[PDB]
């Protein structure tokens, strides 16, 4: 928990609660349930993130104009990492010049693991600045958002062959595909290792060029992402429902007994995984005291889950003494096989009783929850995924936040919480004094928790 | 002004 | 209260805090058609002070009156005195009212968002997606 | 595995006559029963969907009950219409097939 | 889905003007949509391309076919208009709306041939 | 309303090939499975297999599973049964029929399983004779 | 306007390599991208070569462009029944297109 500041998302990036949990007990006591080993992949909502290239022109008089850079220097600036000294719409220079030489990028070192920056002046006039960022698509691909808050209406899988299967809204006088197009390794180096892309796509903004290598959708975006593995998985067969629960999962899944097609497009990007991950937990687990019942059957639960499926069963009595080393000695291994299926049944049952009893403890917690992330939504959202997450409270929703380590020696307590501009009102938490990183102007925030740098109005009370 | 609800049903 | 009895009793409970104990509540179905959500979340009657929660104007079945109540959550309407706070500006709320949510900015109402453009916290699975880095900005 | 039911029925306009399909552990231990009607020259008819379920256009005479790995149809009051041909069916899991019965001929 | 139809006569005099006229369905002539053209065919010969019109208005004609052909759009309604003048026997021809949709591609997306008969 | 046609009566000679179509009406063709079923005359019910209009998959029975090929138009949205090498006791009547159980859910391909024939075609007779 | 020369016909064996040639001039076809279109009799044309030797998505690798100076040129390999029908060849000469002659195939 590094000293840092968390804002939000632009609130982009909503999440909330829904009643979600449903509960529905199982009546028979039928106790003929299928054992097997199960992985539970879930729908991918994560957008997909990609590399973007943003270059712009800075006119400075403070107003800092952004202007684009015309699409020869953009190919000088990604092919020699080098920018020309002006800019003519009629004509600017650098501060008291005219030469209009080419200039070599630098890095900017105030920039980021975000929006990574390069710049011909290094003077943090006219200035040259080329950065690399992420950009952001949510399924259909149709559309992408910059990191820089940028919308742009272009598929980022459109590849000048297929809009009929993607996506463009742009204007089509300002966007360019260039077939192998040779972009440097690193603007920032005066000798790089140039490197060829397929597909590169070009968009000029009003203030800006845009530009990001194309891919192939089914290549690079995956719509199911692995939850959970099961080794000890029990299944209860209904009329028209297979239900499967795990001892160390408090959770359990219902689907029809209707299978999917695991030859379908969809499992393309998780089959093999999910099929080495069953054999893995096999090999490891079972080779020796089981046996695989049937093939991998694929299930889609009621839930939206997609599980894949390995029935086993345990050897005979007498095949796992053997390991662990007439008629009549037949009819007793025999009735002792029966005897010990019938316990291992019964066994099974009360496992599948057990793990349906979480269900409305689970969902009560839910309620629970949902009301306290009201308070404090970051330490409940943190507690649910069980990492550091930073959340804002907006109405019926919560807004994900994103958070900015600052210099973690520069962080000043001050000593004196009663606030000074008003007598009779106390800070809740006390200020700080903190500077970001790369930077030397002093900031003035409020502790918060988890070495958390709160910003904006500082939370006040009555001084008792 | 205003802006309009839509139903449900539970 | 109302929360926390219908997720222990499993059912839709109107509740309201009385002390040391709660009181169960009847609700009235109103027309469902009528439910007018206001633009404007600032008390105009008292600068500084804004509402928690949009203002709804709806009318009662088989009736005409315009009554004006403040919109709660699972469709409820809240009358009575009204749920107010301080303008801290900026603001940025969204506020689910049927299949429907509603954006109010600075306390005024900016646009519709789709409900399915907002994930759901799902706690059995509980996989989390990463948002939008900062760029010291 | 097979589903075995009686080969023919017999009764009168406003008897109840019933008929009987029986399973294994597999198709109609775990699995719906579908009942098929068919009067001679003419195509099926499902009559039950599921265990008890039925659709619309069917009469309320035709009531279907399950109990273990056992089917029965009981048709009251025996119309003249309801001489026909019964079919239980069901999905054997071990065989992965539908499974129709012998049939039963009602012939009131 | 560029669903692309055309709306011609069928039978002309060889007088007056011939006015063709073609709509587009599953999108919409906007700024996102290239070039929208005529191209003639006559019966057991090759293809001639006649004009080019963009969403804005801006035209382009064949040099021999610019005095005699008009060419308008129709952004409101999606589609776009041909009128041919002073019309002759070797106009006789079936007349094909077309259209570059990706970015890559000329002529992808081809209507339904209207044949004219002068 | 939901509705199967099939071809009239076909007579044929033993070694020969029958094709029997299955026309489709009030529902989407490929987003129901189809039953295949057989009736010998004064015999019951017997399952031939099971087609899938969306994909082309289809499962026969052993005494079928080498002498049935399957073919669709969804243009027509038309199935067809083509039986070859006929004998003596394949005349009878056939039915093709629609299962509750669909071809594909609303993101992936579903495999089959039963779930009852609720619509039942008009039957085709197929005689064989020397 | 400057139509690009075509060969009126060409022809081959199922199974044999079929060339048709496209001349224009070194104003229209050596600079701007060259396209070829095969159209069927009684309908529309379909695009076969996009650039000078790019395949849209689904054209058989059967067909293959090329370009050498002005001459452009498409092959067929493995000619088919199926493949009876006009090809042209298109391109632009001044902010104006033009197709060629067409060559009808014969198998
Ligand atoms: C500074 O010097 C550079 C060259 O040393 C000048 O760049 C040249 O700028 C012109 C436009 O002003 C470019 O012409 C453009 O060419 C492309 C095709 O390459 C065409 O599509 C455009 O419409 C336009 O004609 C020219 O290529 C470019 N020279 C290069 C890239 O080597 C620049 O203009 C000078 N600026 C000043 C203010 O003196
Ligand atoms: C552009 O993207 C499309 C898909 O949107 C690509 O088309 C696929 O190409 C592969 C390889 O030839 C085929 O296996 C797929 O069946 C194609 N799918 C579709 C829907 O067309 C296309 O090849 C890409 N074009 C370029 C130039 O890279
Ligand atoms: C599951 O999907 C696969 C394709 O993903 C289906 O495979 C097709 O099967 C038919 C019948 O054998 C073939 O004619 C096709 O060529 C196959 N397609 C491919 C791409 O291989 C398979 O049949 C489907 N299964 C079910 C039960 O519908
Ligand atoms: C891009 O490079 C590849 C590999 O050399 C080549 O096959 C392809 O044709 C090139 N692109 C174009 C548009 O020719
Ligand atoms: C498990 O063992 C089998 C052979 O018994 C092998 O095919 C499979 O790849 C193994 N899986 C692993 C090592 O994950
Ligand atoms: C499992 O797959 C094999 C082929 O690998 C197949 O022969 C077998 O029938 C399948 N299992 C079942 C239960 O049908
Ligand atoms: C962080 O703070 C330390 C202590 O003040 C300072 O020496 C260092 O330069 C700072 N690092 C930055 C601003 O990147
Ligand atoms: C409910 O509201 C609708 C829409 O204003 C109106 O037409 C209807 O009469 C109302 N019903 C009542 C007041 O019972």
């Amino acid at each position: 928990y590094p000293y840092r500041v968390c804002s939000m998302a632009q609130g982009l990036d909503l999440i909330r609660f829904e009643r979600n949990i449903v509960c529905t007990s199982m009546k028979p006591i039928n106790e003929d349930l299928d054992e097997g080993i199960m992985v539970v992949y879930k729908r991918n909502i994560c957008a997909h993130t990609f590399k973007v290239r943003v270059y712009q022109k800075v006119l400075t008089f403070s107003n800092t104009e952004y202007v684009a850079p015309p699409m020869w220097e953009i190919h000088h600036i990604n092919s020699h990492s080098q920018c020309y000294s002006s800019y003519s719409r009629f004509v600017a220079y650098h501060r008291d010049s005219y030469e209009n030489k080419t200039m070599q990028l630098m890095p900017d070192d105030y920039s980021n693991t975000c929006s990574t920056r390069y710049v011909t002046v290094k003077d943090q006039n006219l200035n040259c600045m080329v950065t690399i960022t992420t950009a952001r698509s949510k399924y259909p691909y149709h559309f992408f958002i910059t990191s820089t808050g940028d919308v742009v209406d272009i598929s980022p899988f459109y590849n000048g062959t297929n809009r009929n299967a993607s996506y463009f809204g742009e204007n089509a006088d300002k966007f360019f595909i260039f077939p192998n197009y040779t972009i440097v390794s690193d603007f920032g180096r005066p000798n790089s290792a140039l490197e060829t892309h397929r597909l590169v796509a070009f968009l000029e903004r009003a203030d800006s060029v845009i530009s990001w290598d194309i891919q192939d959708e089914k290549n690079v975006t995956c719509q199911l992402t692995f939850w959970e593995a099961s080794e000890r998985t029990i299944r209860s067969e209904a009329e028209d429902s297979y239900h499967f629960s795990s001892a160390k999962m408090t959770a359990t899944f219902l689907s029809k007994k209707q299978e999917v097609n695991m030859s379908d497009s969809a499992l393309d990007c998780v089959r093999d995984e999910a099929i080495n991950k069953l054999q893995q937990i096999f090999n490891t687990s079972y080779n020796q005291t089981y046996e695989k019942y049937g093939n991998v059957s694929v299930f889609e639960t009621t839930g939206g889950l997609v599980v894949f499926w390995q029935g086993i069963k345990q050897k005979s009595l007498v095949e796992l003494e053997r390991l662990a080393n007439e008629s009549v000695h037949n009819l007793v291994y025999a009735q002792l096989q029966f005897t010990y299926d019938t316990l291992r049944g019964y066994i099974n049952r009360a496992l599948a009783q057990i793990a349906e009893a979480w269900c409305v403890d689970q969902r009560r917690t839910l309620e629970v929850f949902k009301e306290l992330s009201k308070i404090n939504p970051s330490a409940i959202l943190s507690a649910i995924y069980n990492k550091p997450i930073a959340a804002r409270f907006m109405g019926d929703v919560l807004g994900l936040a994103s958070c900015v380590t600052i210099n973690q020696t520069s962080v000043k307590v001050l000593r004196d919480m009663n606030v000074k501009e008003s007598p009779g009102r106390c800070y809740s938490r006390p200020v700080v004094i903190f500077n970001f990183a790369n930077s030397s102007y002093v900031q003035y925030g409020q502790l918060g928790e988890d070495n958390e740098i709160l910003l904006g109005n500082h939370r006040t009370e009555e001084c008792q | 002004g205003d802006v309009v609800g839509v139903n449900t049903t539970k | 209260p109302s929360a926390i009895l219908s997720a222990i009793y499993n059912k839709p409970i109107a509740a309201r805090f009385m002390g040391d104990v709660l009181g169960l509540a009847s609700c009235v179905t109103i027309n469902q058609t009528s439910v007018k959500v206001l633009r404007d979340m600032n008390v105009k009657e008292s600068p500084g002070r804004c509402y928690s929660r949009p203002v709804v104007i709806f009318n009662f079945a088989n009736s005409s009156y315009v009554q004006y109540g403040q919109l709660g959550e699972d469709n409820e309407i809240l009358l009575g005195n009204h749920r107010t706070e301080e303008c801290q500006l900026p603001s940025l709320k969204i506020f689910i009212a049927g299949n429907s949510a509603y954006e109010y900015v600075d306390y005024l109402f900016k646009r519709m968002i789709d409900l399915s453009s907002i994930s759901t916290v799902d706690s059995m699975i509980a996989l989390d997606c990463d948002p939008l880095c900062n760029t010291d900005f | 595995s097979v589903l075995s039911q009686p080969p023919s029925a017999s009764g009168t306009p406003g008897q109840r006559v019933t008929i009987s399909c029986s399973g294994s552990s597999s198709n109609i231990g775990k699995n719906y029963v579908y009942w098929y009607q068919q009067v001679p020259g003419t195509a099926p008819k499902l009559l039950m969907f599921k265990n008890n379920q039925r659709p619309s256009g069917v009469p309320d005479r035709f009531s279907g009950s399950k109990s273990g790995t056992s089917a029965s149809l009981a048709i009251s009051g025996l119309r003249s219409e309801d001489e026909a041909d019964y079919y239980c069916s069901a999905w054997d899991g071990s065989l992965s097939r539908p499974l129709f019965g012998g049939g039963t001929k009602v012939t009131v | 889905q560029l669903q692309l139809q055309e709306s011609g006569p069928g039978l002309v005099k060889p007088s007056e003007t011939l006015s063709l006229t073609c709509t587009v369905s599953g999108a919409s002539i906007d700024r996102s949509t290239y070039y929208w053209g005529w191209i003639r065919q006559p019966p057991g010969k090759g293809l001639e391309w006649i004009a080019n019109i963009y969403y804005n208005g801006r035209a382009v004609y064949s040099p021999s076919l610019k005095s005699r052909v008009t060419i308008s759009v129709d952004t409101s309604k999606n589609q776009f208009s041909l009128k041919v003048r002073s019309l002759t026997a070797a106009d006789t021809a079936v007349y094909y709306c077309a259209t570059r949709w990706n970015y890559f591609f000329d002529f992808d997306y081809w209507g339904r041939g209207t044949l004219v008969t002068v | 309303q939901v509705q199967l046609v099939q071809s009239g009566a076909e007579v044929k000679n033993p070694g020969a090939s029958v094709k029997v179509s299955c026309k489709a009406s009030g529902y989407t063709f490929t987003d129901y499975y189809i039953h295949w079923v057989r009736q010998a005359p004064g015999q019951g019910l017997e399952w031939m297999g099971w087609f899938n209009p969306n994909s082309g998959g289809t499962n026969f029975v052993q005494n079928f599973q080498g002498r049935v090929t399957m073919t669709r138009d969804t243009s027509i949205s038309t199935a067809y049964m083509e039986l070859s090498r006929l004998r003596s006791d394949d005349t009878a009547m056939y039915y093709c029929a629609k299962d509750s159980a669909k071809t594909a859910s609303a993101y992936y391909g579903l495999n089959f399983f039963y779930y009852g024939m609720d619509v039942w075609g008009q039957g085709t007779t197929v005689t064989v004779s020397s």
